[PDB]
């Protein structure tokens, strides 16, 4: 349906134009009319004032609408200054039945004098117009006066016309508003006629009955169809009874010969107003005229459990025995009168099955109405609409009930396709929506290399000696259509080599020529059964991607080109609504493993480093050695993953031997981890086993740390294509290498020491002797630290009851604290063969001293300045003898920064000597 | 060793005070020399300061009045008491808050409004008396078990249209009966006649000096009736805390939406008020009649509780019709009107309380914390509300008080309040910052070191180079001795 550009027609202010509409097809001529009501336009009619209209236009010749000369006579009257009829306020074109050259209008608010006494009662008339005589037809203008009989009977409420020239009319108002259905031929209609004769009589007349008491106030005849419901021929009537059973609604069915009533369809819910509306159509091409009942007040369990008022349309589909199959459907809002107006559009698709429109005319944005259009199938009617038509007037002073009135099933225009008519009295406004030619579009695309190789490299490509792999890929277009469709459609295809990869990462497939992932052709097509066709020769890129497991999607999608496709007028046309829009479909590619295309992957990891002890400190970087291995079908694009320590940096792989694998590797730190990623073949051959070669800093910076890496191999295989976690650990080894050593200045010494005497009290170095000192070193040659050590030194202090080296002072470098347990400097003095001599024979002096932190390769020193005691060796026991005085020092490590690593004890000693001999010997 | 009386520098008795209620200053200067003036209360009662060279303050509430929670319904020498205690006094010390209940007990009755829809068409002739009989005794009963009871009342034939009216005859528009050769008053959609008023003997007589009107067709326009008494709410005079009942009183079938378009009203039902001021429904003739579901949606807008009172042989009818109206009941009309009444008494016993209370005079320096003992002895922090109270239920509420610091001004009030209730309780808040000890202030004169400060608590507050403990020391000088 044509939404985007309709026939607007508009009436006088306050008309109600649009109230009832309908076509005009007259059988004389040619040219195809609307018929609106204005049931409130002013007439020129003499004294009356809003007597009703009924407006003719003209469509496409300049969309005019024009009166038609029904009636120009004012009141008739009874007698002189004695009204016999009151046209004023009648609502004259409140519904419009057109047959051909026949046009039935009503007024059903017209009220006349009854003969028997002055007293208005609202009869309801008619009017039939026939090529050129025009005549006014009421049943129930009769002597059945007042409202025990047809006084109120509003004639005309709802009209329709049998397909034998039978005219159907309901009036609600007769019999105490019980309703009525008067049934006449159109013929006796004319023939009778007699503007003298006000109470006419049709012998052909076929009406319903009163009946008891307890059916007051049920309105039949509020709405009124015609269909076929006991196989005879001949359309039988059907009307809508709102008010019927306790207010439940009713729908009776009477058979159109004899006014014989053949079935009665009843409501659930009270006050919905079941029979609003009623519509014969057969809606599943069986032949069997089908029921539709508008119930628009229904209310039904919301969302919270609380009735809400949607409406509701009942559908029963009419079986060949004699009963009815009902569903239903439910309005989509609230308050929206849903079912209001019910509209047979015919085939409005040319699908083989009549489509129905069902108004909501409060319903959409602002209220402004709205029309669901449902399409028959086979077994009921689809439940879910397929067209939205929305209100595009905004109220003026009352809601503008766009909806309200509708009618269809006339191909106005002449393309094949009915139209539709929709009324907006609101606004007063009427639209003709026209319905557009329905393209059924076969599209079929297929690729004869559903699997593809790239040994197949028997391609040339275009501009250079090089070769690549060519498919053939097929697509092929037939657009058929009913109706008047131009006989040539400009179709525009475009094909895309491969689908998905999103975000447009990689695309390995290009067509040979113009080498691009995507093209785009018209190709010209005619309605016909010439399956159209045309072919493609694309190439894969060898190594130019590293996805070769996921199938490359064709895909094909077209765009009609409604621009020139339209008729003279400019009506496009469309596309069947289900075909999909786009035909996708699969390739492959395989690798190994031929046979089982779903490849299937067994991986396994293993992991034994060769020095799998560390130094805590520089050593040579860590290698794993990793064995990675397969033996499933395959390993598509393998990797292997290793999350090292904190401790651990990732070091390029080992070269010095070639056994290990020459892999390529790489670092990152994605979610805050550690990784090392590296290739392992894609796929791994036969899942032959591979060797690293990998290296890691293993840069411990933290004492606390105990002692671990782990691994893992994966694939890009769809299944099974993660392998075993494998972990290594480590140990951490505390090589703190601590080593004592010392040096003695001078090494030698010869006495008597020039320019020196004898003294008993010595106060300055002088009168003591040279000057001896001795520097101890304690060096931590280690790559292993300890915090806390313990360091001793021992010294000779006096033989033969005389000193041999008088300490002067000890100095401490800062990394020990030094205590020594012997007085120093006592006396506060001012700052042949060769035998050894010291703390063993020799009373002995030692420092005992506490050594904090020294790092890796730290050292520390201790030193010692002392006095020769010459008077020693001047006396007797010593005299002309030289001597070697010597000292130890001795170290033990007690504590370690690697608290929770084991600590060992670890201890060692060193010596240090000084030479001394008498330079003056006795002459030889 | 207090955790902040002396780890903050605690120098001086107003600051001392004011850091926290755990500190307190030893003001006598007998105390020996050890601890601060400021150490822990636990202990610097003990640690050289004398009971009588300390104080101790602590925030108390005081209930200076109270009163029984007027258990039964009598009057009383004023009125009745809602909410207890009445006033109450709360010397708070710096930073420092206890925890008072309120207790409220509903005893006043429920103000209930009654408006009564009368069918005024032909068919009920026989049934006015029974109309009229009805519309007293609501009044005569309700006043028995409630005193907030305001009545009112309105009228309903049908649409005045055809083929509604009776317009054949030209003198028959003043007299629909001119058929029968008697008089009716002439038809009309709908007209409010008395306004929600306590006066019930005015509501007596005007509806009995009613009269029956005459249309066509059997049912009736009642549905514009309650829709407009439902959408008019200055017109109708609803209040925004009674309870709201609307009967409607008919003995024949209803019109529904769309039975205007046999009249030519197609245009749907507005759902607003359209009495003007004539009191008569302006948009009778031009509106269709209002459908079930707008008129379930209106009432429940406005909380507007509907009875059918309806006679016999059509209640089933309306019963259906209650099914798809949630809410409404339905009695029978007839002499004896106790069947209806015993709808409006039982709807009486359906009412329900709300309590939730008020913080109106606070300042930003004070904050309560709610704890609401509800019905069944139900306890949960953290709220001011109570639902299903009856009269003489009970509920309680826990409020433990809050106040920064020390307030910048001494007095201060607040009234907590139950929402709709005219009791209240009403807190006086005083505060107790400064120091006592400090009103033997002595600024410069004797005492300290020849002046040179201030000697407020046992500590003389020395100038500059005059810092210590009498201002005999200065601020960086040490004693070798
Ligand atoms: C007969 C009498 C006992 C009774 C009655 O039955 N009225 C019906 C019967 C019509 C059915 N006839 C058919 N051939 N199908 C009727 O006409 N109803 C429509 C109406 O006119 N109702 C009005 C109320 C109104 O104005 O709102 C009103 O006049 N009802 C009268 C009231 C009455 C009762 C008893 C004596 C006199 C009048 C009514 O109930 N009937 C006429």
């Amino acid at each position: 349906l044509d939404v985007d550009s309709p026939a607007e027609y508009s009436g006088p202010e306050g008309s109600y134009f649009g109230f009832a509409v309908d076509f005009f097809v007259p059988s004389a001529s040619s040219r195809m009319f609307l018929l609106v009501g204005a049931p409130k336009a002013n007439t020129t009619q003499p004294g009356i004032v809003e007597g009703g209209q009924v407006l003719k236009c003209d469509w496409s010749s300049t969309r005019r609408c024009q009166p038609i000369e029904f009636d120009a006579t004012g009141n008739r009257d009874y007698a002189k200054d004695d009204p016999l009829e009151f046209k004023s306020h009648q609502w004259f074109g409140a519904s419009v039945r057109s047959k051909q050259d026949k046009i039935l209008a009503c007024a059903p608010l017209y009220h006349w004098r009854t003969e028997m006494k002055q007293e208005r009662e609202p009869v309801g008339t008619c009017f039939l117009q026939d090529g050129t005589k025009t005549v006014e037809y009421a049943p129930c203008r009769s002597q059945d006066i007042d409202a025990d009989g047809q006084g109120f009977c509003q004639g005309g409420f709802s009209i329709d016309f049998t397909k034998a020239d039978r005219v159907l009319l309901g009036g609600p108002g007769s019999f105490y508003w019980q309703g009525q259905l008067i049934s006449d031929q159109v013929a006796e209609i004319v023939s009778k006629y007699d503007p003298n004769v006000y109470s006419i009589k049709y012998n052909n007349q076929l009406a319903t009955r009163t009946a008891q008491a307890i059916f007051d106030d049920s309105y039949l005849g509020y709405s009124v169809a015609v269909g076929d419901f006991n196989g005879d021929g001949i359309d039988d009537f059907v009307s809508g009874v709102p008010r019927a059973a306790r207010t439940l609604g009713m729908v009776y069915i009477y058979d159109g010969k004899n006014m014989s009533s053949l079935y009665n369809f009843t409501g659930e819910q009270m006050a919905a107003y079941f029979g609003f509306s009623v519509a014969a159509t057969d809606i599943n091409g069986d032949d069997y005229a089908d029921v539709f009942i508008g119930a628009p007040l229904f209310m039904d369990r919301g969302s919270d459990g609380k009735l809400q008022e949607v409406g509701q349309v009942s559908v029963s589909l009419q079986r060949a025995s004699g009963d009815f199959q009902t569903t239903k459907l439910n309005g989509f809002e609230v308050f929206a009168r849903f079912g209001s107006a019910i509209a047979p559009l015919g085939d409005l698709d040319q699908d083989g099955f009549n489509d129905i429109a069902i108004a909501a005319p409060y319903g959409g944005e602002d209220k402004k109405g709205i029309v669901y259009i449902f399409n028959g199938r086979s077994t009921g009617l689809n439940a879910v609409p397929s067209q939205i038509l929305e209100g595009q007037w905004a109220a003026r002073s009352m809601p503008p009930s766009f909806g309200y009135s509708m009618k269809g099933a006339t191909d106005i225009d002449k393309n094949g396709y009915p139209d539709l008519i929709v009324g907006a009295f609101g606004v007063d406004r009427a639209i003709l929506y026209r319905a557009r030619p329905v393209i059924t579009v076969n599209a079929g695309l297929e690729v004869y290399p559903s699997i593809l190789n790239q040994d197949n490299k028997t391609c040339s490509l275009p501009g250079t000696a090089l070769k690549v792999s060519c498919f053939n890929v097929r697509f092929c277009l037939k657009a058929d259509g009913k109706g008047v469709l131009p006989r040539k459609l400009n179709f525009q295809v475009e094909l895309l080599l491969d689908k998905l990869k999103q975000k447009g990462a990689i695309r390995r497939a290009l067509f040979l020529y113009s080498r691009s992932p995507s093209h785009s052709k018209n190709m010209t097509i005619s309605r016909g059964g010439l399956m159209q066709c045309e072919e493609l020769i694309a190439y894969l890129r060898e190594s130019e991607f590293r996805d070769k497991l996921t199938p490359i999607t064709i895909f094909m999608e077209y765009r009609l080109d409604y621009r020139t496709a339209a008729d003279t007028t400019g009506l496009q046309p469309i596309l069947n609504q289900f075909t999909p829009a786009n035909i996708s479909r699969q390739a492959h590619i395989l690798l190994d493993c031929g046979e089982d295309n779903v490849c299937k992957p067994k991986l396994e990891v293993s992991v034994d480093s060769d020095q799998k002890k560390i130094y805590i400190g520089d050593d040579n970087p860590l290698t794993l050695i990793v064995k990675a291995q397969n033996q499933g079908e395959g390993a598509y694009e393998a990797e292997l993953i290793v999350s090292i320590p904190l401790q651990a940096d990732f070091i390029g792989v080992v070269r010095n031997n070639e056994a290990l694998a020459r892999l390529s590797c790489a670092f990152k730190t994605e979610n805050q981890t550690r990784q090392v990623v590296c290739d392992l073949g894609n796929p791994m051959k036969a899942g032959t086993q591979l060797l690293a070669g990998l290296r890691f800093s293993v840069h411990q910076q933290s004492e606390m740390d105990t002692s671990k890496f782990d691994l893992q191999i994966q694939s890009s295989n769809l299944f099974d294509k993660v392998s075993p976690v494998v972990s290594h650990k480590v140990d951490l080894a505390v090589l703190a290498a601590v080593e004592i050593r010392g040096v003695s200045s001078p090494d030698h010494v010869f006495l008597p020491i020039p320019n020196w005497e004898h003294k008993e009290n010595p106060e300055t170095e002088e009168d003591v002797g040279p000057v001896v000192q001795h520097i101890y070193e304690l060096r931590n040659n280690g790559p292993s630290s300890f915090s806390k050590a313990m360091l001793h030194l021992q010294w000779p202090y006096k033989y033969n009851n005389n000193t041999l080296l008088y300490i002067l002072h000890y100095d401490i470098d800062g990394p020990m604290n030094c205590t020594s347990d012997m007085e120093i400097n006592p006396l506060r003095i001012k700052i042949g063969d060769i035998h050894t001599l010291g703390c063993g024979v020799a009373q002995c002096l030692k420092i005992v001293c506490q050594v904090g932190r020294l790092d890796r390769g730290k050292s520390a020193i201790l030193y010692v300045k002392s006095l020769l005691w010459t008077e020693t060796f001047m006396n007797k026991e010593n005299q002309n003898h030289s001597y070697s005085l010597k000292s130890s020092a001795s170290f033990n490590v007690i504590e370690f920064p690697y608290k929770n690593l084991p600590i060992e004890d670890i201890t060692n000693s060193t010596l240090v000597t000084t030479n001394v001999t008498w330079g003056i010997q006795p002459a030889p | 060793g207090p955790n902040i009386c002396t780890t903050r520098g605690v120098s001086s008795c107003q600051q001392c005070l004011a850091v926290s209620p755990m500190c307190a200053w030893c003001s006598d200067e007998a105390l020996p020399l050890g601890s601060p003036r400021c150490d822990l209360k636990e202990n610097l009662l003990k640690d050289n300061c004398a009971p009588e060279s300390i104080e101790f303050p602590v925030s108390e509430a005081r209930v200076l009045e109270d009163r029984p929670l007027s258990d039964k319904g009598s009057g009383d020498s004023s009125q009745v008491t809602q909410v207890s205690p009445q006033r109450i006094a709360l010397r708070l010390r710096p930073d420092d808050s206890k925890n008072f209940s309120i207790q409220v007990r509903q005893v006043e009755d429920y103000p209930v409004d009654i408006y009564y829809l009368m069918d005024l068409s032909y068919s009920m002739k026989d049934d006015l008396w029974s109309i009229q009989n009805l519309g007293t005794k609501l009044a005569t009963q309700m006043r028995k078990l409630t005193s907030n009871l305001r009545i009112g009342f309105g009228a309903f034939v049908d649409k005045p249209v055809s083929p509604y009216m009776y317009i054949s005859p030209p003198e028959a528009l003043e007299n629909p009966c001119y058929d029968m050769k008697t008089t009716c008053l002439p038809m009309f959609g709908y007209k409010h006649v008395l306004t929600l008023t306590d006066q019930v003997t005015r509501f007596n007589e005007e509806v009995k000096k009613q009269s029956v009107s005459r249309n066509r067709d059997a049912p009736e326009g009642g549905f514009d009736a309650i829709m407009q008494a439902t959408v008019c709410d200055e017109k109708i005079g609803w209040r925004n805390d009674a309870s709201h009942l609307l009967v409607f009183t008919t003995d024949a079938k209803t019109h529904i939406a769309l039975d205007g378009r046999l009249a030519g009203i197609v245009q749907p039902n507005d759902g607003q008020c359209h009495v003007g001021s004539d009191n008569h429904y302006s948009a009778s003739t031009t509106m269709d009649y209002p459908s079930l579901g707008l008129m379930t949606e209106k009432l429940s807008q406005k909380n507007i509780n509907l009875i059918f009172a309806v006679t016999e042989n059509v209640v089933n009818l309306y019963q259906n019709y209650s099914e798809l109206i949630p809410g409404t009941t339905v009695g029978v009309l007839s002499m004896d009107s106790s069947n209806v009444l015993q709808l409006i008494v039982d709807a009486y016993g359906k009412i329900r309380s709300k309590v939730e209370l008020e913080v109106r005079d606070l300042p930003e320096e004070l904050s309560l914390s709610f704890n609401a003992t509800c019905l069944n002895n139900e306890v949960i922090p953290g709220l001011k509300s109570c639902m299903g109270l009856k009269i003489g239920d009970t509920v309680s509420f826990s409020i433990e008080a809050k106040v920064r610091g020390c307030p910048q001004e001494k007095e201060k009030s607040f009234t907590i309040k139950p929402v709709g209730f005219k009791d209240s309780l009403i807190v006086q808040v005083t505060f107790d910052c400064d120091c006592a000890c400090q009103a033997q202030a002595e600024p410069n004169s004797h005492r300290c070191n020849n002046g040179n400060g201030t000697f407020e608590c046992g500590v003389c507050r020395c100038g500059p180079g005059w810092l210590g403990s009498q201002c005999e020391c200065s601020e960086e000088d040490y004693r070798p001795s």
